[PDB]
């Protein structure tokens, strides 16, 4: 059997959703981490830090319901 | 019977705070309501509907666990098929004695 | 291409049940009493059968 193991551990910041002008924003597939500078989303196996965008995350409501969510900026290609 | 009880406890802690990753490999810590989230997302329900509902979720979580809790409290035949063991040991070695 | 492929499985068998009385010793009162001592083997039997 071949088989693949993930190694080298690291410890990173996480949210679960981000609000941007009155509105949630929940990611696809991923999750959210935080490098001490800004906020990127990632995959969960694999450390590849990707920026946040409108293609990354879909909207959900307004920020006064969910627990732990922060104030951050979503780059709009445009 | 302590071994085995340790080894459902360290089952129960590394379900608890690690998940589900502690089986391919090393343990990756996570807090418990973004493992729901996977959990969630993994049957074809996004994770908002956690994120919104996460009270009711919760209340209706600790109230299974306690209606398990109050129907394990009175006498019935849930573990029927474990007592089926000892009677058969028990009677086979008895039917030696009396053959 | 649809196709459609079929299986075939067992389930289940026949119940069974002796009568020790009448395979050893059929219509006999003296075969029956001295059969009298064996009463643990036979039950043993239908109880594995039941
Ligand atoms: C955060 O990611 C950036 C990528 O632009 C990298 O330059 C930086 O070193 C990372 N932060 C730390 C603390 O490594
Ligand atoms: C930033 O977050 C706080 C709570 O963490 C919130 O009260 C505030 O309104 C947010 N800022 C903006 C501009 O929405």
């Amino acid at each position: 059997h071949v088989t693949y193991v993930p190694s080298q551990e690291r410890n990173f910041t996480t949210a679960p959703a981000i609000c941007h002008e009155g509105k949630a924003y929940f990611p696809r597939e991923g999750v959210f981490v935080f490098n001490g500078t800004s906020w990127f989303i990632t995959q969960r196996n694999f450390f590849s830090p990707q920026i946040i965008t409108t293609d990354n995350t879909f909207v959900s409501g307004n920020c006064d319901v969910v627990i732990g969510i922060i104030n951050n900026t979503v780059y709009d290609p445009l | 019977d302590d071994m085995i009880a340790a080894y459902t406890a360290a089952l129960v802690s590394g379900t608890a705070t690690a998940g589900w990753t502690f089986g391919a490999g090393a343990a990756l810590q996570i807090p418990f309501a973004m493992q729901m989230a996977y959990r969630f997302n993994g049957i074809g329900v996004t994770q908002n509907v956690l994120y919104e509902n996460q009270k009711q979720i919760a209340n209706q979580f600790n109230k299974a666990i306690s209606q398990i809790q109050e129907s394990l409290t009175t006498t019935s035949t849930a573990l029927g098929k474990l007592q089926d063991v000892v009677n058969q040991n028990a009677q086979a070695l008895n039917t030696l004695v009396k053959q | 291409s649809i196709s459609i492929t079929t299986e075939v499985m067992p389930v289940s068998m026949a119940k069974t049940s002796v009568d020790c009385n009448m395979y050893i010793c059929g219509d006999s009162t003296e075969c029956a009493n001295l059969l009298l001592q064996y009463g643990s083997f036979c039950t043993q039997l239908n109880r594995a059968l039941s």
